[PDB]
């Protein structure tokens, strides 16, 4: 009924930003943590009225956390491995949330730990989120766990790892990745659908979602299908090429490499399902009920891809 | 046709504003549930 105060961290991140724009808009007050006030998104999040920001790091900074949850009734938590150790950060946040005593629904964005389901290793940027999940549960916090499908907007023609839609010379697009060409993967349109879905989960309350795991994915397409989406949505010819190893064409950080190497082994070498949890082995069902105004790969490709590229510095579309 | 809000031209179902103007399934559905127009980036 009444709009509540929501606490969020990593405000500039795609999941949070989505929620913040939507939540602020409908009337909720937002208390968010950002690493830096510098940046487009940051300044934007600053331009939205009922949004309060706290600039500071998350690691070993329990004071930021205490302030963040003051007067908070709801919270959506999605940490990054970059801010430092996710498990310790993810546990401090949970402790703060409980110490605030006002949290009615605590949504944490979790990810599988593949080694728990096969000789597969643990995807570093994913595995720890499962430990934090268990700890959230351990504290007794009324919670719900969301598992995000791969972002639609990870795609770009720029030489960024794993999801490059490189613009070949012959006026076509090729996409190099480890993922099996015929294996359906879980996708998610971060900007367009994370916000509304989260809102619906909050509107439902823990009386419905407490203890549940929700696969935040609204459509599952195989690499070939994803390319068929782009190719049928831009007049261009798009092909998928399965490569045993991920291509790093730009000086990236350590963490991000190891992460990619794990991916190569898990999906390229073991053809292991994105969501190895049994409950996730249709998966998109719960999501589409939570929010039916979802944006699939075709709309994303025909309506957004061309725009993001342009503002990104490309005229291939013009 | 196009969406008055998001300008998309691709959507599973078109909807109309309480006046009659075209909105996409999402924008139309969002407003209907929360009461305000679906906010966008930038
Ligand atoms: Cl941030
Ligand atoms: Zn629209």
């Amino acid at each position: 009924q009444q709009k509540k105060t929501i606490a969020v961290v990593n405000a500039t991140g795609r999941q949070a930003a989505s929620l913040i724009r939507v939540a602020a808009a409908v009337g909720h007050h937002v208390r968010a943590q950002v690493h830096s006030l510098k940046g487009l998104i940051a300044e934007e999040l600053q331009a939205i009225p009922n949004v309060t920001l706290f600039q500071g790091p998350l690691l070993n900074n329990v004071p930021l956390m205490d302030t963040l949850f003051e007067g908070a009734h709801l919270a959506f938590i999605n940490t990054t491995s970059q801010a430092g150790d996710e498990i310790a950060i993810g546990k401090d946040l949970a402790d703060a949330a409980k110490r605030a005593g006002t949290i009615q629904h605590y949504i944490y964005s979790s990810m599988p730990d593949h080694s728990l389901y096969g000789p597969w290793p643990a995807v570093p940027m994913w595995a720890p989120k499962f430990t934090v999940e268990n700890y959230v549960r351990q504290l007794g916090l009324p919670s719900t766990f969301v598992y995000a499908g791969i972002y639609n907007n990870n795609f770009t023609s720029l030489p960024y790892p794993l999801f490059q839609m490189e613009l070949m010379p012959d006026g076509t697009f090729e996409w190099h990745a480890p993922f099996d060409p015929d294996i359906p993967l879980p996708w998610l349109d971060a900007e367009h659908d994370v916000g509304p879905a989260l809102l619906q989960i909050f509107k439902d309350g823990p009386q419905k979602w407490n203890g549940h795991r929700i696969a935040l994915t609204f459509e599952t397409l195989s690499p070939v299908q994803v390319c068929a989406a782009f190719s049928r949505a831009l007049n261009r010819r798009v092909t998928y090429v399965q490569v045993p190893k991920v291509e790093i064409k730009v000086n990236i950080p350590v963490g991000y490499r190891e992460q990619l190497e794990a991916i190569e082994v898990v999906f390229g070498e073991h053809k292991a399902p994105y969501f190895p949890l049994p409950e996730f082995s249709r998966v998109t069902d719960e999501a589409r009920k939570l929010w039916s105004g979802w944006r699939d790969m075709e709309e994303y490709a025909r309506e957004v891809f061309p725009i993001e590229e342009e503002a990104n510095g490309l005229d291939w579309m013009l | 046709t196009t969406c008055t809000n998001c300008f998309t031209q691709t959507t599973p179902l078109w909807r109309r504003n309480p006046e009659g103007q075209p909105l996409c399934n999402a924008c139309g559905l969002f407003l209907k549930l929360h009461g305000v127009v679906r906010p966008l980036s930038l």
